[PDB]
C-alpha cells in the first residue's frame, strides 16, 4: 500500500462532482438513501445511507451487476469516494412512480392490466435467475414517461434482495423483518423460518388488489386482523394456537363486479397456503389477459400523461 | 468475446442432462418443499462430504502413466463409438 | 402495440 | 444471478487466457523466479484456507475469498501486502457470501492468534493492522475489481455428475478433495468450472479403478481440454512431493518485495 499506486488510481478515477450536477434539486428521501437528479456537465443518482458499504449496498451492487432486463433497473456507474466513504449509484431516470399514480388518483383498464401483466413478467424473470427480491411496494414500481420508451415499468430499490440459490443459514436468521407490515405475507407473519418464494407472489396480489380498488386493502397482531377481516379466517405456520365471504363483500363496496375475470386472478393469488398458491410463469397463462383490451406494451397508449413530475424536497 | 467458445445451447448427455451449468427451474427441488421441521427449524444444510469437507488429501499416491492410458482409451473409445 | 399470439410466453430478457 | 453463467459477469470478462497471465506477471517475476511465485501463491492461499477454518466458516466462502485474492492476476504484488489480501478477501467473501459480517475484534483476534500460532516461522513479528486498514483495502478491492461479486463453483456440477452416475459414498469425497486442491493452480480463472469439475470426477474415478469409460463416452464436450487440466492437476501433484513450508517460505518471503511507506 504505497503512495504511487493511490496517485496512479486517483488518476484513472474521475470524480461524481465533477461530472455531474447531482448538488441540490433532491427528488427522493427514503431510509434505503437520497435520489438526486443528475446530468452531466438525465439520470437519477442515488447516494446510500452509511459510511462504508453495509449489507444492503453489498447486495444492491452484486445483484445489478448481471441482471439485465428491460423491465429491470439497470445501474450504468458506480462512483467509490474515499474521502468520506459512501457509495454513489447512478440509474436511468424515472420519472413517474406508481405511488404518484395512486395518489393522483385519490383509470383505464388496458392499463392496470398491461401493467399487472409487466409486473408479472418481470418478477417471473427475476425468479427464474434464483433471486428473492422479498420486498415489493406501490413506492418500488417506476414507470418511464415521455422518453425513448412510454411505459416500461421498472423494478428497482431491491437493497433486501437475496439468492436463495442454497441457503448455507436460514432465510430467518439474519433478517427478522424483510418487508414493511402492509404487504407481509401471512407465511412469515406466523413466524416461518424457511420461506418460498411465493410471498411475492402475495405481495403482487396485494398490490394488484389496491390498484383494483385505487386504494389500500391492507391498512392499520396489527396486521393480522385485518389480514382475517378482509378474506375470513381459515377453517380448512408456528404458534398455531398463540394466535388467541369476507373478501366477496369487501370488493363488492368498492363497485367490483364479485363475477368477473380479474376477481378470480386476486382470489387465487392470495392463499392462506404457499402449496396452492399460483406461480409467476402461470399468471401470464390466465386468459384474463386475453379478454379484451389486451396488453400492451405502451401503458398509455398514445393518452396525455396527467401526472405531474416528481417534485423537488 | 467471440474468441470464447459458449456451450449455453449445446446440452450435454441429452437423454439424462440438458445444458452443462445452466440449472433451470425444478419444480421438485428442496428449496421449495415446506416440511414441518423445515418452517420450524430453518433449512437444514449438511456437509456435502461426512466429516472434513475442508480437508484436501494428497498424501494418497497418483500413477499419471495409468491416468493418461485410461484417458487414451477412453478417447479411442468414443472416437471409435462416433 | 397489439401481440395477440405473444401473451401466452413471457419475455426471455436483454440477453446478450 | 445463479442458473445461468454464460451470460454472467464471471464469465464475460473474468475469464481469462494464459497469455494475459504470463504477460501481467512480468513485473512480478523480475525478482522471483516462476517456481518461487507459484510456491508464494500457494502458501497464501493455504494461509487463506486456515484463516477461514478459524473463524468457523463453509467452504464455498473460502473459495469465493480464495477467487477473490486470486486481485494479483492483473495487479502487481508489492502493490498491496499479502498478508493485509487475506483477511481483507475473507472479509468481503463472508460479507457477500450472506454468511454474516465478523466482528472486529474477532477478525482481528483470529488473524494475530493464526499466524502466532501456525505461521510464525513466516511472519516472526505480530500482524501490525487496524480494522480501518482493513475496511480502506475491501473499499479499493471493491472498487477496481469491477464489482464482480459472485463467483461459480464447480461444487454444484460435480454434484450433478455424481448424483447422475450413481455412485456417492465411494467418489464423492475424494473429488471434493480433488476440487480443494486445485484451487492452488489458475484454473479457476483459465476454465469454466463444469470442465474442472468432470476432470476431478475423471481422476476420482481413475484412482478408485471404477470403469468410468461409459459414463465418458456419451457425453458431449470438449475432450482436448480435460487433458490439459489433468496435465496441470498432475503437475500441482508431482511438484507438490517434494515443497516444504517450513524450510523455504522464510527464504522466500526474505525476498519478499515490500511497499514502500
Amino acid at each position: 500500500m504505497d503512495y504511487d499506486f493511490k496517485v496512479k488510481l486517483s488518476s484513472e478515477r474521475e470524480r461524481v462532482e465533477d461530472l455531474f450536477e447531482y448538488e441540490g434539486c433532491k427528488v427522493g428521501r427514503g431510509t434505503y438513501g437520497h435520489v438526486y437528479k443528475a446530468k452531466r456537465k438525465d439520470y437519477a443518482l442515488k447516494q446510500i445511507e452509511g459510511t462504508g458499504i453495509s449489507m444492503s449496498a453489498c447486495r444492491e451492487i452484486a445483484l445489478l451487476r448481471e441482471l439485465k432486463h428491460p423491465n429491470v433497473i439497470s445501474l450504468q456507474k458506480v462512483f467509490l469516494s474515499h474521502a468520506d466513504r459512501k457509495v454513489w449509484l447512478l440509474f436511468d431516470y424515472a420519472e413517474h412512480d406508481l405511488w404518484h399514480i395512486i395518489k393522483f388518483h385519490r383509470l383505464p383498464r388496458g392499463m392496470v392490466k398491461s401493467l399487472l401483466y409487466q409486473i408479472l413478467d418481470g418478477i417471473h424473470y427475476l425468479h427464474a435467475n434464483w433471486v428473492l427480491h422479498r420486498d415489493l411496494k406501490p413506492a418500488n414500481i417506476l414507470v418511464m414517461g415521455e422518453g425513448p420508451e412510454r411505459g416500461r415499468v421498472k423494478i428497482a430499490d431491491m437493497g433486501f434482495a437475496r439468492l436463495f440459490n442454497s441457503p448455507l443459514k436460514p432465510l430467518a436468521d439474519l433478517d427478522p423483518v424483510v418487508v414493511t407490515f402492509w404487504y407481509r405475507a401471512p407465511e412469515l407473519l406466523l413466524g416461518a423460518r424457511h420461506y418460498t418464494k411465493a410471498i411475492d407472489i402475495w405481495a403482487i396480489g396485494c398490490i394488484f388488489a389496491e390498484l383494483l380498488t385505487s386504494e389500500p386493502i391492507f391498512h392499520c397482531h396489527d396486521q393480522l386482523d385485518r389480514i382475517f377481516n378482509v378474506m375470513g379466517f381459515p377453517a380448512d405456520m408456528p404458534e398455531h394456537s398463540t394466535l388467541m365471504c369476507s373478501l366477496i363483500k369487501y370488493m363488492e363496496k368498492h363497485k367490483v363486479k364479485p363475477d368477473s375475470k380479474a376477481f378470480h386472478l386476486l382470489q387465487k393469488l392470495l392463499t392462506m397456503d404457499p402449496i396452492k398458491r399460483i406461480t409467476s410463469e402461470q399468471a401470464m397463462q390466465d386468459p384474463y389477459f386475453l379478454e379484451d383490451p389486451l396488453p400492451t406494451s405502451d401503458v398509455f397508449a398514445g393518452c396525455q400523461i396527467p401526472y405531474p413530475k416528481r417534485e423537488f424536497l | 468475446a467471440f474468441g470464447i467458445l459458449s456451450y449455453e445451447h449445446r446440452p450435454l448427455k441429452r437423454p439424462r442432462l440438458g445444458p452443462p451449468d445452466v440449472y433451470p427451474q425444478d419444480p421438485k427441488q428442496k428449496e421449495d418443499e415446506l416440511t414441518a421441521l423445515n418452517v420450524k427449524q430453518g433449512f437444514n444444510n449438511q456437509p456435502a462430504v461426512s466429516g472434513d469437507e475442508h480437508g484436501s488429501a494428497k498424501n494418497v499416491s497418483f500413477n499419471p502413466a495409468k491416468i493418461s492410458s485410461n484417458f487414451s482409451s477412453i478417447i479411442a473409445e468414443k472416437l471409435r463409438c462416433n | 402495440t397489439m401481440d395477440r399470439d405473444k401473451v401466452g410466453i413471457p419475455t426471455d430478457g436483454d440477453s446478450h | 444471478m445463479a442458473g445461468n453463467f454464460w451470460q454472467s459477469s464471471h464469465y464475460l470478462q473474468w475469464i481469462l487466457d494464459k497469455q494475459d497471465l504470463l504477460k501481467e506477471r512480468q513485473k512480478d517475476l523480475k525478482f522471483l523466479s516462476e517456481e518461487e511465485y507459484w510456491k508464494l501463491q500457494i502458501f497464501f492461499t493455504n494461509v487463506i484456507q486456515a484463516l477461514g477454518e478459524h473463524l468457523k466458516l463453509r467452504q464455498q466462502v473460502i473459495a469465493t475469498a480464495t477467487v477473490y485474492f486470486k486481485f494479483y492476476a492483473r495487479y502487481s504484488l508489492k502493490s498491496i501486502d499479502p498478508v493485509l489480501m487475506a483477511p481483507t478477501c475473507v472479509f468481503l467473501a463472508s460479507k457477500v457470501e450472506e454468511f454474516g459480517v465478523v466482528s472486529n475484534t474477532r477478525l482481528i483476534a483470529a488473524a494475530t492468534s493464526v499466524l502466532k500460532t501456525r505461521f510464525s516461522y513466516a511472519f516472526p513479528k505480530e500482524f501490525p493492522y487496524r480494522m480501518n486498514h482493513i475496511l480502506e483495502c475491501e473499499f479499493y478491492l471493491l472498487e477496481l475489481m469491477d464489482c464482480c461479486l459472485i463467483v461459480y463453483h464447480p461444487y454444484r456440477p460435480l454434484l450433478q455428475y455424481v448424483q447422475d452416475m450413481g455412485q456417492e459414498d465411494m467418489l464423492l469425497p475424494l473429488a471434493w478433495r480433488i476440487v480443494n486442491d486445485t484451487y492452488r493452480t489458475d484454473l479457476c480463472l483459465l476454465y469454466p468450472p463444469f470442465m474442472i469439475a468432470l476432470a476431478c470426477l475423471h481422476v476420482a474415478c481413475v484412482v478408485q479403478q471404477k470403469d468410468a469409460r461409459q459414463w465418458f463416452a456419451e457425453l458431449s464436450v470438449d475432450m482436448e481440454k480435460i487433458l490439459e487440466i489433468i496435465r496441470v492437476i498432475l503437475k500441482l501433484y508431482e511438484q507438490w512431493k517434494n515443497f516444504d513450508e517450513r524450510k523455504e517460505m522464510a527464504t522466500i518471503l526474505s525476498k519478499m518485495p515490500k511497499p514502500k511507506p
